[PDB]
């Protein structure tokens, strides 16, 4: 589950501890280590430690920037990031793996840094109507708009509905704040028998909406 | 003295049931000390195979390496649509660890025509000072598509922005969200509100609309 800390706005200069637990497993039973991934796309490794047989390691382009910990009594890895800029920017992977076994990577934390403040979004139903509807389906979503930094996670009736959904990436505004719609699509006959809720976290700013979406109505 | 991995292509489309090849060069003699990893989308990178050739647990064997000191290669045989992803090469051979730019793998599908949905801005929202009109057009192939958004006829420029999603793991359509941004002043100032969607998938274009109110 290599559980990760949660998503980080930090301003420039400032730094951030970034956690991994292995949840029913002693993570430091293993070699741990950390990559970056900028943008989506390019990897970099930036160094590993195991703490029972050695062979730890840093990448000579973060050796300042980066720092990696273990912390044995509560099984958790830790990765310090100090004077940070814009590049560091980026998601970061905790990754544990054994000789020739499981590579399993944790879920990643985002890491935003910014001297703008946190801003917590506002949700707005899409609700679904006969101009909503295409035979007998139709689609319903939440907006999800004005918040700062990413990312933000959008559910459906807390998880129990995940076919037929399309959560957009988000996209920036000349506000400078990001804004993403969630969609479903479903039975248009079913619209008026069990609810429709959109759930939506922005940890950073420790907001937690729970919208309901009902047909429109006057 | 630094490993760089060349991979290649950046982007690859293929078929479902086709096979595809995905390269990577290493600067200097890695050994078979590479690996590959699979990464889909919103998710972490999954590994699939080490030293060159070995697929880990329940990865399927139609995923295939192979090379030796510089020339690697990942086949990807009958490519099935849950394949949609970013492959990326890896040398552990030597410190630091370094990846490939990675490869951009797209399912090619038949023509889908979108689906075309408009949302009139939320009354919550109104109260709020502004207006949001979503269009949206669903599972469509291929990506390229026109929304056009008239207001009373005329036709609007400059205020609305585009989503689009990454191919559908299942289907391997596209969707699409339009949204409009107006001021709740502006908004309630006009009356009819719609969308038009050009597609290759449809012999003409499609409008959605609705009256405020």
């Amino acid at each position: 589950l290599l559980a990760q800390s949660g998503p980080e706005l930090v301003k420039p200069g400032a730094s951030v501890k970034i956690s991994c637990a292995a949840s029913a497993y002693s993570i430091t039973d293993f070699t741990i280590y950390w990559v970056k991934q900028s943008h989506g796309d390019s990897l970099e490794w930036i160094g590993g430690i195991d703490p029972h047989n050695g062979g730890g390691a840093y990448n000579q382009k973060f050796r300042v920037k980066a720092t990696l910990t273990v912390d044995t009594s509560s099984s958790t890895a830790y990765i310090h990031l100090n004077s940070l800029t814009s590049e560091d920017s980026a998601v970061y992977y905790c990754a544990i793996f054994y000789g020739n076994f499981f590579d399993y990577w944790g879920q990643g934390t985002t890491v935003t840094v910014s001297s703008a403040s946190t801003k917590g979004p506002s949700v707005f139903p899409l609700a679904p109507s006969s101009k909503s509807t295409s035979g007998g389906t139709a689609a319903l979503g939440c907006l999800v708009k004005d918040y700062f930094p990413e990312p933000v996670t959008v559910s459906w009736n807390s998880g129990a509905l995940t076919s037929g959904v399309h959560t957009f990436p988000a996209v920036l505004q000349s506000s400078g704040l990001y804004s993403l719609s969630s969609v479903v699509t479903v039975p248009s006959s079913s619209l008026g028998t069990q609810t429709y809720i959109c759930n939506v976290n922005h940890k950073p700013s420790n907001t937690a909406v729970d919208k309901a979406v009902e047909p429109k109505s006057c | 003295l630094d490993n760089v991995m060349t991979q290649s292509p950046s982007f690859m489309s293929t078929s479902v049931g086709d096979r595809v090849s995905v390269t990577c060069a290493a600067s200097q003699n890695v050994g078979t000390n590479v690996a590959w990893y699979q990464q889909k989308p919103g998710q972490p990178p999954k590994a699939l195979i080490y030293s060159t050739s070995y697929r880990y647990s329940g990865v399927p064997d139609r995923f295939t390496g192979s090379g030796s000191g510089t020339d690697f290669t990942l086949t990807i045989s009958n490519v099935n649509s849950e394949d949609l992803a970013e492959y990326f090469c890896q040398q552990y051979n030597i410190y630091p660890v370094t990846f490939g730019g990675g490869t951009k793998l797209e399912i090619k599908r038949t023509v889908a025509a979108p689906s075309v949905f408009i949302f009139p801005p939320s009354a919550e929202q109104l109260a709020s000072g502004t207006a949001s009109v979503v269009c949206l057009l669903n599972n469509f192939y291929p990506r390229e598509a026109a929304v056009q958004w008239k207001v009373d006829n005329a036709l609007q420029s400059g205020n609305s922005q585009e989503s689009v999603t990454e191919q559908d793991s299942a289907d391997s359509t596209y969707s699409l969200s339009s949204t409009l941004t107006l001021s709740k002043a502006d908004y309630e100032a006009h009356a009819v509100y719609a969308c038009e969607v050009t597609h290759q998938g449809l012999s003409s274009p499609v409008t959605k609309s609705f009256n405020r109110g």
